[PDB]
RNA sequence: GCCCGUCGCUAGUACCGAUUGAAUGGCUUAGUGAGGCCUCAGGAUUUGCUUAGAGAAGGGGGCAACUCCAUCUCAGAGCGAAGAAUCUGGUCAAACUUGGUCAUUUAGAGGAACUAAAAGUCGUAACAAGGUUUCCGUAGGUGAACCUGCGGAAGGAUCAUUA
RNA sequence: ACCCACUCGGCACCUUACGAGAAAUCAAAGUCUUUGGGUUCUGGGGGGAGUAUGGUCGCAAGGCUGAAACUUAAAGGAAUUG
RNA sequence: AGGACUUUUACUUUGAAAAAAUUAGAGUGUUCAAAGCAGGCGAAAGCUCGAAUAUAUUAGCAUGGAAUAAUGGAAUAGGACG
RNA sequence: CGGUAAUUCCAGCUCCAGUAGCGUAUAUUAAAGUUGUUGCAGUUAAAAAGCUCGUAGUUGAACUUUGGGUCUGGUUGUCCG
RNA sequence: UAUCUGGUUGAUCCUGCCAGUAGUCAUAUGCUUGUCUCAAAGAUUAAGCCAUGCAUGUCUAAGUAUAAGCAAUUUAUACAGUGAAACUGCGAAUGGCUCAUUAAAUCAGUUAUCGUUUAUUUGAUAGUUCCUUUACUACAUGGAUAUCUGUGGUAAUUCUAGAGCUAAUACAUGCUUAAAAUCUCGACCCUUUGGAAGAGAUGUAUUUAUUAGAUAAAAAAUCAAUGUCUUCGGACUCCUUGAUGAUUCAUAAUAACUUUUCGAAUCGCAUGGCCUUGUGCUGGCGAUGGUUCAUUCAAAUUUCUGCCCUAUCAACUUUCGAUGGUAGGAUAGUGGCCUACCAUGGUUUCAACGGGUAACGGGGAAUAAGGGUUCGAUUCCGGAGAGGGAGCCUGAGAAACGGCUACCA
């Protein structure tokens, strides 16, 4: 190829998307955004497929353009808009307002989430940095650069962007003993604790994870999402709090609570 | 094989950037500039110290160890301000559970802090392609000598 | 057309690789502005992504540094009298990085005269006070003053002409402008 | 370019096509249950093939292993479900236990033919 | 009984092959080298600043430096700025001519074969002690199988002479 | 120099199958479907054929390396009765 | 969480990774099946469980083990400690 | 098989196999323990270089803490609550 | 989905192959053919040649309207409605097809970019354009130019020359506009601790020099220089510094430099508030732009390991770059990528180099006790190509071919 490709086949599209592998020969590609198109989450996709308000296209279409979505608290009326993680998406039709977690299965779950919280959201910051004229900044996952950030916030750490006015408004300090998310490989969607993070000189840092049904895993450092302190999560986790139950442990909720 | 003169060529010989005042009295040798490439790899004193220039210097070159750590055998000392090392290993055939001796031959640039010779056993550090087939810098010469050590006998 | 691909070069073994495409357009290569002197001309070249960029072919004036008291001054190359790649540019007069030319020096002259004025080659009270407390500290070392008493400075580009288009270089100073006597003295 | 639904087969001819015995026993259950080829008969034994196999892995993980509890059950209740299997033997060594009959003997067919309201096996075809 | 070769007939397969062949392709010595790109020049034309003196008639809103005016308008001349054809040297280089080279196809007089076809011909080598035991290496000979010489071997026709 | 006993090493030999083989037979051709001590070379039906070609060695003789086209349902091993 | 020395491997356990489709395989009456990722349940007055898992046997990264297999120490002591 | 009684050719009759499919051709896989690492053979069936030395390759003798006692944690089958 | 059978003989036991057997998202073909679901499909030879028709153009309330186009009616003295054409902007580099070339090449897994470019999307981002500021358009600067009106040419082509008006988010210019602080240069005085009227520059962008960008831990004396306060002994006690594993990094500062980049002369809707009651002062929601830094889509390179057959291919590469050094040129950037001068180096029995591939690599397919054997042109990911070759404009992205230039066919 010579320049950008601008088409998704279906197949290639990724497996959380989770579309039909029939009916259509290609899938929505996202358009550029605050988050990779293989993490991100297209608004066509949320709308049509995960809440079926829509039907196809055109009614996605008409849903975006009327100014009815707003994603962090702007309209953003393009069909293929990445809403990513932990982005919120504000309806006032139904004055409904989602925040995207993955459940535990690794997905992006329609997840219902109060207005008075809505207000706020969450971010992880992936750099901090000296920009011109020696003004200090942060950028976090979505891209957001928070201009003149607390002397002391340093990378990897998490952040409670107001998503009003776009500033800081607290921070949680990346150090064992902390709850915390995983975003990419297996380990989607699991909520735990910081047991231990082994440094690895030279790159690619790890860090040991154990839930609350006192289950351990391990996970890149660039896989995590620092999400509160134990006990006391700074935001409402999805149904089931991410405890990855066993696939004979699921087998049994599936017959043990069954109501027909 | 390193001249005597510290610059021997045409053109002179400095570390670009870092620039010695005559005009100032402390009249020290220069202003030598290093750095540690990290990875717990101890700076060479005779890098510390020394006198060469080496633009692709671990040490005092621009040049920055980054990726690979690859650890050989020198197999050839003979070309200069660079290394040519075999790197032994076994591949796996399946169809008979069985292995299979192979080497490669990887070139590298040994800076002139170190003293290399045919046999020693090298650590060697990935950074920028320096020539083109050169893409690694000589970071630790483990094995002096090996086995000549000891020399002499002399009871 | 001039490609850098590394596609054409035999392989580190030998072998001569066959063809496996050809040449694109992010591996290409122009023609060398082989700098002259006199009569400043300028030409844009609209590389990748923008990015103009400036082939400074016959160029004669430039800015150029003094390291020791840390002061720069817009002034004339007057020939190039030395090139560590290819002495055919220094015959040819092509200026490109690393050459060694001299310099009209004038401007470092008087420079140096409403500075400390020491009258090389052989008032307010303020002036005065700061000339005091300078306390004769300009010292600056014997060859430099014997070109200053020539008139023509040895100065080395280092802006690259063929990119920047600029003129940029430093006054050799200290032992770097002995060493280069020296190779001028070979020369001679 | 549309992503292909993916058929496969569903039986398999024998490899010894000229059995006496086995032509026999081919005709006696044709006959007993009214299938109208020997394809039938060949895709239940596929079928079952498949069970045995899927069994016989299962088996020779060990016990008490997830995947020997998860997919053994799995298949126990599928079977029991189909009716093939009594609930007396959900053991997963009778699975490797059943023959070709006993999936012949839940067709619709010959069902109808035992509950009675078709009175010949030809009649409930 | 079985079978060996020469010569004789038929169909096929393959090889060598003088013809110093023919085609295609690959490279390639040597000589030309379109066109683009860069550069040296060049300078049709388009223009702007200028007072460069006219008719314009208050071609300022006061016969006159219009109480000039984005005034009519060319000889101006300069200073620019853009600037086509053309053109200097490179540079990428397609391709052409000329031979050379290799590879594959490609015929080709003629020659030496091998198969299959077994009711031709001349012998009867081998299988028995095959009627000279057989076979191997090497050399010579001869219609043909084969014969002979010198060394072997038993796959020999002897596992055996203290008779 | 013999005689008796023992031992190491060698060319060998007799008996036997309790082992192995298609058997003739083998004390290794055993310890091989109860299949793995280390290691080198060679064969994949017969013929064409150890032929042609291309190398290479040789003064020459010839040696080493060495196919295919095509044809064929056998060729062959051991033993039994005539 | 910092200076300090790190014998080096081969091997093997566990984990992160090995795109989806495909293979395996869980749930699900497409009328069965090939398939598909659907669907199910209300009183009919919106309430819902899903879209499971595993494997890839090489190369790289982390990790526990130290039998098996290999290399290195102290012989001129230029050896180890205070 | 077919040379005057053809269970084999051409037909009629009967029957058999698969069945909306079946037959042929080439290629390929299992059969092929006829590619053999698992897993082939070499006395005579094809096949041990005429023999020896020898670099690379492959392989390479044994030996360097084995024991014990206690406490203690999970998982089992225990006897029964 | 661990199975064998017929054939050498008068007869037997073998070695052996031929044949049988069952497959085949392996095709072709023959004979038949009623139904529902599903579906491959000019790949194999010819990446051979192509008539014909389509396959990429695009306008929102929001760039430009004087169509002498439509509506002229309830909204209409510049303009509003709808809207051809054309200029402007953007895409045309996506998609689709084929497998010809290609055997450490592509590709797969795994790294790196502290070695670079990146339209767009998303988040932030700038007073200085004044230069002596006591004489300027900022209540808005200039000229062309298509569309169109008319005259043609050619046999014809998306061929367009001449004339006449006309516009912009097209092309050109160009204005405000603060304060502060820091650097530099001095009309003087008064005997030192010298210390001060005052004057010019400093946004960003580019280029070059130099500096800061620290940091293992308690006290001293001392000369040399000289700074604050001095309650005239002397004390100096206070010094700020981000990130990575690492940097000349991020960033800041000084001196300068530039044929001086940007710093809104642009559009829509609503047109509120203050009364300084005038067209006066302010004033919301957007749309386009716009410098830089990030983020995203990426793009280029890039580390280790992995490829089919062949020795009837054993040495291969370097005067023409072969391996390395240095400097330069070019590159967006590292790099013999190219040049100049040096060194003579690099690969190879662990198969290099050469030859063959009826070879695109892979995810995968068939086959199935286990081990494997064969296939993979094709529904996904990469790569390459548009008859074979080279060359190039536009752009962020092409060596583009439903883009141009030339040669060959
Ligand atoms: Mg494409
Ligand atoms: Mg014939
Ligand atoms: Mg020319
Ligand atoms: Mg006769
Ligand atoms: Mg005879
Ligand atoms: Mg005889
Ligand atoms: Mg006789
Ligand atoms: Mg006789
Ligand atoms: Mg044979
Ligand atoms: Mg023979
Ligand atoms: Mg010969
Ligand atoms: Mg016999
Ligand atoms: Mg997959
Ligand atoms: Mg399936
Ligand atoms: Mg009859
Ligand atoms: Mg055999
Ligand atoms: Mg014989
Ligand atoms: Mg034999
Ligand atoms: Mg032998
Ligand atoms: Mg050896
Ligand atoms: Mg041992
Ligand atoms: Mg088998
Ligand atoms: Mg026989
Ligand atoms: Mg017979
Ligand atoms: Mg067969
Ligand atoms: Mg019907
Ligand atoms: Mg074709
Ligand atoms: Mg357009
Ligand atoms: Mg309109
Ligand atoms: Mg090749
Ligand atoms: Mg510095
Ligand atoms: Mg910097
Ligand atoms: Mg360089
Ligand atoms: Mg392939
Ligand atoms: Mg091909
Ligand atoms: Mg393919
Ligand atoms: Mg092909
Ligand atoms: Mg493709
Ligand atoms: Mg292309
Ligand atoms: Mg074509
Ligand atoms: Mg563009
Ligand atoms: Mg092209
Ligand atoms: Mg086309
Ligand atoms: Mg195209
Ligand atoms: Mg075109």
């Amino acid at each position: 190829a010579r320049g950008p490709k601008k088409h998704l086949k279906r197949l290639a599209a990724p497996h959380h998307w989770m579309l039909d592998k029939l009916s259509g020969c290609y899938a929505p590609r996202p358009s550029a955004g605050p988050h990779k198109l293989r993490e991100s989450l297209p608004l066509i996709v949320f709308l049509r497929n995960r809440l079926k308000y829509a039907l196809n296209g055109r009614e996605v279409k008409a849903i975006l353009m009327q100014r009815h979505v707003k994603v962090d608290g702007k309209v953003r009326t393009d069909t293929t808009f990445p809403a990513g993680f932990m982005d919120v998406i504000t309806l006032e039709a139904t004055n409904e307002n989602f925040r995207l977690v993955y459940d535990v299965k690794g997905r992006f779950a329609v997840h219902r989430i109060t207005d008075e919280e809505a207000s706020y959201k969450l971010a992880k910051v992936k750099k901090v940095q000296l920009g011109k004229k020696g003004i200090p900044y942060v950028v976090t996952h979505d891209g957001r650069t928070i201009r003149y950030p607390d002397p002391n916030i340093k990378v990897n750490d998490t952040v409670k962007v107001d998503l009003a006015t776009g500033t800081i408004t607290d921070f949680i300090k990346f150090d064992t003993g902390k709850l915390v998310y995983v975003t990419g490989g297996r380990n989607l969607g699991r909520v735990g604790t910081i047991v231990h993070r082994e440094r690895h000189e030279g790159g690619f840092d790890l860090v040991h994870i154990k839930d609350s049904l006192e289950n351990t895993f391990v996970t890149r450092l660039n896989n995590v999402f620092v999400i509160g302190e134990p006990g006391r999560p700074w935001i409402s986790l999805p149904k089931g709090k991410g405890i990855k139950l066993t696939i004979s442990e699921e087998r049994d909720r599936r017959r043990a609570q069954h109501g027909l | 094989s390193t001249e005597l003169t510290v610059q021997s060529e045409r053109a002179f010989q400095k570390q670009p950037h870092i620039f010695t005042n005559p005009k100032a009295k402390a009249n020290r040798k220069t202003k030598r500039w290093y750095k540690n490439v990290g990875l717990g790899f101890k700076t060479p004193k005779t890098a510390i110290e020394g006198s060469y220039i080496d633009k692709k210097c671990p040490f005092t070159g621009l040049v920055s160890i980054r990726g690979k750590i690859l650890t050989g055998t020198v197999v050839s000392t003979r070309m200069h301000r660079t290394i040519v090392i075999r790197r032994d290993y076994l591949h796996y055939v399946p169809k008979y559970n069985r292995y299979e001796k192979r080497h490669k031959n990887v070139p590298a640039h040994v800076s002139p802090a170190f003293r290399v010779q045919v046999g020693d056993i090298v650590t060697v550090g990935q950074c920028r392609p320096i020539s083109k087939t050169v893409r690694f810098n000589v970071l630790k010469v483990a094995s002096a000598t090996g086995k000549a050590n000891k020399q002499f006998a002399k009871f | 057309g001039i490609s850098r691909d590394s596609r054409h070069k035999r392989a580190a073994t030998g072998a001569k690789r066959a063809q496996f495409r050809k040449k694109r357009k992010f591996e290409l290569g122009r023609q060398a502005a082989n700098t002259k002197i006199g009569t400043k001309r300028i030409h844009p070249v609209r590389t990748r992504g923008g990015n103009q960029k400036f082939r400074a072919l016959r160029i004669e004036t430039g800015n150029f540094s003094w390291a020791s008291e840390g002061v720069a001054r817009k002034t004339r190359i007057t020939g190039v009298v030395y090139h560590p790649s290819n002495n055919e540019l220094v015959r040819t007069n092509t200026l490109t990085k690393a050459a060694i030319v001299q310099i009209d020096a004038t401007p470092f002259r008087q420079w140096y005269e409403s500075h400390y004025g020491q009258s090389l080659g052989k008032t307010s009270k303020n002036t005065e006070r700061k000339w005091a407390a300078r306390a004769a500290e300009a010292k600056i070392e014997h060859a430099v003053d014997s070109q200053f008493g020539a008139g023509r400075l040895y100065a080395a580009i280092s802006s690259r002409p063929g990119q920047s288009g600029r003129c940029d270089g430093y006054i050799l100073e200290g032992e770097e402008l002995a060493f280069y006597l020296r190779r001028l003295t070979a020369k001679k | 370019p549309r992503a292909p639904r993916t058929y496969s087969k569903t039986y398999s001819t024998p490899k010894r096509p000229y059995e006496s015995a086995r032509l026999d026993a081919e005709l006696k259950l044709a006959g007993e249950y009214g299938l109208k080829n020997k394809r039938e008969i060949y895709r239940i034994s596929f079928q079952l093939s498949k069970i045995r196999r899927a069994a016989r892995d299962l088996l020779t993980r060990d016990e008490k292993d997830p995947k020997r509890l998860f997919e053994g059950n799995a298949l126990i209740r599928r079977l029991v479900r189909i009716g093939v299997l009594s609930e007396d033997k959900k053991k997963l060594d009778y699975v490797l236990a059943l023959k070709v009959e006993d999936f012949l003997e839940r067709r619709l067919q010959t069902q109808v033919y035992k509950l009675g309201l078709a009175k010949s096996v030809h009649h409930a075809r």
